[PDB]
């Protein structure tokens, strides 16, 4: 409507043009969820309609947000981004509260719908452009340009972000113990109260920013007495290593023997505290890959030595901030999903086994794209940054699928590793 | 005249300041021939005279055309062109005919000289000012400049094809019934309306168009029966590529090599069979396109059983949102593998195929994926569906790749027809070492400055053997002498393997390499009932690796 403002001035980092990615293509039933969303949106006036003068592009894809409700856009806001808040990430920083990761109950909720008010800069307008395709390149698509604040960029919660911090003001005095951290178009609050209190706090919140300022929180839930979005409730306060257990084989076959032996090997590497010598020894003897073999009392040892002294963790679970974290997940069996946020081999900062059984909805372009998200907010909750993955997966298919599940409002950077696994066992 | 259409502003790069392009002192004979020429684009209002404050320049050459009963002009300003900003990209995308729907009929208009109905930014027609001189040695300055969209300038094809599109938008709203397509200077419209009916419209609009300077001569819609765009062929219900010429003769060298294998992949776009695999094996000739290339046995197998398709003509058919679009997938050659996309009976629509150029060893259940996959990929693009999908294998073949394969893969709709070449497993390892059987250790090296090592094995019952072999490298033998271990063993054998890469190449249940050093495990893998590899690495304090590792000791001392 009209109730202009101030313009934080908006600029690029040193030398440099803007996103020039090009408008990967769409389904069908997708190019007109879009045409009407956008064609909603220039009455509304956030968007405007371009011509040939402005060359720069962002991909804009489409998704149903709630169990599959409505379309709703999504920019890829990737390269635009790099290309402005990298050097705006110093700027206008939304700090990183290290305390939420503790915080035995956390909730998400959808502060983008905020941004919405802020006019941007007609002197940075240009680089949003966006465009929306056709079904065979037969009508050369509708150009629309950001007038508001592109919803997508990570220097957006950054401009509104003074806004916010007053926004937030009384809900801070009254509940001084609750966290707050504001990424992308999220807000992480973090209680410690009561299973059902946390959201209590939450509806509160929810609520607080309604009458005050328009900003709208999502409708979590209602009277819906169904088995659908059971919640975003977390709890960051869980994360510890130890499933990769060596399998306890009171029937020692040399099979068993030998891939144990194998395994505590590598983990030389992962471990610098393994000497997996007198147990070698035990193998050493072409026989039988069924037959007995536990010998060597002194190598014995060794085998409790080690099973213990895989508790006691590497050096590197050290975070360091200009060290880009790399997430590699592992397809480990059926449903049963892996991965492991490191940054420096072996010196890994966390992992996790994300769980979904096959049957069900096992599309495995969904299982992970699902683990994709999971492993990627365990990390705006913790480390404050999205890692870039190492995708078990052609990287077509995923190209091909992953806009149907990603229900997400944001996108961590990937690659896909047609090289194989030495690590999908049992880890 | 010129098209009062709103202009769109042009700039040029940051820093930077127009052309100053001068001009070798052109041809007296067409010198005044420019003057001959301009003057009617002057007084068509589309070149404007100033002179002292404008210091900009440019090239004005001059020349002739196809069968030219008259002298032409000529002013590249490809130096302004790079101190031009950059534009919105003129069009990269095709509209691939299979993807059309039939429109009873559609006529092409010659956009003319449409560039100049359209204007240029009031300030960036400084950077456009060129000139002439008159005798070698005499008049001073005759300098013109640029009002409309001049015939060479970054800008033109997209400030052009933009203001179209917006001179084509009241029309295309009033006449929600006949679709219109540009393509460079044409006008490619398509109503539904019979004959005539479908002539009331073209006149229309050829009269829309003539109100904001974009003349229509193309009388009642000059449109030539077939269409040849892109090197198409397009027709009211049906396309193709007809001129595909496969040259026959002696010396086939890598540029022609290359067109070769050029016309032929083009070709499959309709022809259901045009193979390409052995004209493109020996075609990665390097630095050579000038140099002769021996045409190969299989290579000459491949380029004249093409002929024989493609002398058998093919019509593609159009589009039609009534039926789901259908998806066949056949193996043909090796590699090689094809696909057709129908929704109808059987008259084609699409066609293609999918070669495999992965690296060195891949499997043929995946090998079905990755070509089902490049089809959604492509009708995504196109028709923007997704093929249903009718497929060559069980689901008891497929879903026991999934339930087993690292690389995750998803599949949409398929259906099962039985056709020839079965998709399926060979061979299958197993989980649990075979109790009791022959465990063979197994080892093969070789030096790395000497290409020749020893494949062998030891088994449980003291039953060494070894094989000299020549010309190897390590990798070509852990390989070599799994297979030796899989000649002298029974038919429930368990492997014990040194390397690693010959534990994946297998793991990974591979069917075909061009090799017979893998190829034979393969068929050994085969015919068997029960496998085991199995892999602990080498010198690993691991004894029982050991031996394996010091019996080779006997072909080198060390
Ligand atoms: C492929 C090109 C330049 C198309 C332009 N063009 C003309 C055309 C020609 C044939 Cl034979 C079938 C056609 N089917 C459709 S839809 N079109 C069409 C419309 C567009 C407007």
């Amino acid at each position: 409507p009209i109730s202009p403002i101030e313009t934080v001035p908006v600029k690029l980092k040193p030398g440099m043009d803007g996103p020039k990615v090009k408008q990967w293509p769409l389904t069908e039933e997708k190019i007109k969820a879009l045409v009407e969303i956008c064609t909603e949106m220039e009455k509304e006036g956030k968007i405007s309609k371009i011509g040939p003068e402005n060359p720069y592009n962002t991909p804009v894809f489409a998704i149903k947000k709630k169990d599959s409700t409505k379309w709703r856009k999504l920019v890829d806001f990737r390269e635009l981004n790099k290309r402005t808040q990298d050097f705006w990430e110093v700027q206008l920083g939304i700090p990183h509260p290290a305390g939420l990761k503790k915080k035995k109950s956390v909730t998400v909720l959808d502060v983008g719908d905020a941004y919405f008010s802020v006019p941007l800069d007609e002197d940075f307008r240009k680089y949003t452009a966006f465009t929306i395709p056709s079904i065979n390149n037969e009508t050369p698509g509708i150009r629309y340009q950001y007038n508001v604040l592109p919803q997508g960029w990570k220097g957006s919660p950054a401009i509104f972000q003074s806004s916010m911090t007053k926004i937030l003001e009384p809900f801070k005095k009254q509940n001084p113990d609750i966290v707050i951290y504001q990424y992308m178009d999220d807000l992480y609050v973090g209680s410690d109260l009561e299973i059902g209190q946390h959201r209590t706090k939450i509806e509160e919140l929810r609520q607080h920013l309604l009458r005050w300022g328009l900003t709208t929180p999502d409708k979590k839930h209602q009277k819906e007495p169904p088995f659908l979005w059971m919640g975003y409730e977390l709890h960051p306060d869980k994360w510890t290593v130890q499933p990769i257990v060596l399998p306890e084989k009171d029937s020692w076959t040399v099979n068993d023997i030998q891939k144990l032996v194998g395994k505590l090997n590598w983990a030389s590497q992962i471990y610098p505290g393994i000497k997996v010598r007198q147990l070698s020894k035990l193998l050493r003897g072409t026989k039988a890959l069924t037959e007995v073999i536990p010998l060597t009392e002194e190598a014995e040892l060794e085998l409790a030595e080690n099973r213990e002294i895989l508790k006691e963790p590497v050096h590197g679970v050290y975070y360091d901030p200009s060290k880009d974290l790399i997430a590699e997940i592992q397809k480990q069996g059926q449903g049963q999903w892996t991965y492991q946020i490191y940054q420096e081999p072996f010196k890994n900062l966390k992992t996790g086994k994300y769980a979904r059984m096959r049957g069900a909805h096992t599309n495995d372009v969904k299982q992970l794209t699902e683990a994709v998200q999971k492993i990627t907010t365990e990390s705006i909750v913790i480390w404050g940054k999205t890692p870039k993955f190492k995708l078990p997966i052609q990287k077509e298919t995923w190209e091909t699928w992953w806009t149907e599940y990603w229900q997400a409002t944001w996108i961590p950077e990937w690659e896909f590793v047609n090289t194989p696994p030495l690590v999908k066992l049992w880890y | 005249p010129i098209s009062p259409i709103e202009t769109v502003p042009v700039k040029l790069k940051p820093g930077m300041d127009g052309p100053k392009v001068k001009q070798w002192p052109l041809t007296e004979e067409k010198i005044k021939a420019l003057v001959e020429i301009c003057t009617e684009m002057e007084k068509e209002g589309k070149i404007s005279k100033i002179g002292p404050e404008n210091p900009y320049n440019t090239p004005v050459f001059a020349i002739k055309k196809k069968d030219s009963t008259k002298w032409r002009k000529l002013v590249d300003f490809r130096e302004l062109n790079k101190r031009t900003q950059d534009f919105w990209e003129v069009q990269l995308g095709i509209p691939h005919p299979a993807g059309l729907k039939k429109k009873k009929s559609v006529t092409v208009l010659d956009v003319g000289d449409a560039y100049f109905s359209v204007p240029l930014d009031e300030d960036f027609r400084k950077y456009t000012a060129f000139t002439i001189p008159s005798i070698n040695n005499e008049t001073p300055g005759i300098r013109y400049q640029y009002n409309v969209l001049p015939q060479g300038w970054k800008g033109s094809p997209a400030i052009f094809q933009s203001s179209m599109t917006k001179i084509l938008e009241p029309f295309k709203k009033q006449n929600p019934d006949i679709v219109i397509y540009q393509y460079m200077d044409d006008l490619y419209v398509g109503s539904d309306l019979e004959i005539g009916q479908h002539r009331t419209k073209i006149e229309e609009l050829r009269q829309h168009l003539l109100r904001w300077g974009l003349t229509t001569p193309d009388k009642k819609h000059q449109k030539e029966p077939p269409f040849l765009w892109m090197g198409y062929e397009l027709h009211p219900d049906k396309w193709t590529v007809q001129p595909i010429v496969l040259p026959e003769k002696d010396s086939w060298t890598v540029n022609d090599i290359q067109k070769l294998v050029g016309k032929l992949n083009w070709a499959s776009q309709i022809y259901p069979g045009i193979k390409v695999r052995q004209l493109s094996k020996l075609l990665r000739g390097t630095k050579a396109l000038t140099e002769v290339i021996p045409l190969t046995e299989e290579a000459e197998l491949e380029l004249a059983e093409n002929r024989e398709i493609l002398k058998e003509p093919v019509h593609g058919v159009y589009y039609d949102p009534s039926k789901d679009l259908i998806a066949e997938i056949q193996k043909q050659g090796q590699g090689q593998w094809t696909y057709q996309i129908y929704q109808e009976p059987f008259k084609n629509l699409k066609t293609g195929k999918y070669a495999r150029m992965r690296g060195a060893h891949t499997n043929d259940v995946k090998q079905l994926t990755e070509a089902v996959q490049k089809i959604t990929t492509e009708s995504i693009v196109i028709w923007g569906k997704t093929p249903k999908f009718k497929l060559p294998i069980q689901k008891e073949t497929w879903e026991t790749w999934w339930t087993e394969y690292w690389q995750a893969t998803w599949i949409p709709e398929w259906e099962f027809v039985n056709t020839p070449p079965l998709v399926k497993l060979w061979y299958q390892l197993e989980k649990e070492p075979i109790v009791g059987a022959e465990t063979f250790y197994v080892d093969g090296a070789a030096n790395r400055e000497t290409k020749l090592g020893k494949a062998g094995y030891v088994t449980n019952k003291g039953r060494q053997k070894v094989v000299p072999l020549t010309n190897t490298t390590n990798q070509k033998t852990e390989l070599q002498a799994i297979y030796l271990a899989l000649q002298d063993s029974g038919l429930e054998v368990n492997i014990v393997t040194d390397s690693q890469y010959a534990l994946g190449i297998i793991q990974a249940q591979p069917d075909k390499s061009e090799s017979e050093l893998v190829n034979q495990i393969i068929e050994q893998l085969i015919k068997k009932e029960k496998v085991y590899l199995a892999w602990v690495p080498a010198h690993k304090g691991i004894g029982g690796n050991e031996q394996v590792d010091k019996l080779v000791s006997a072909g080198i001392r060390k």
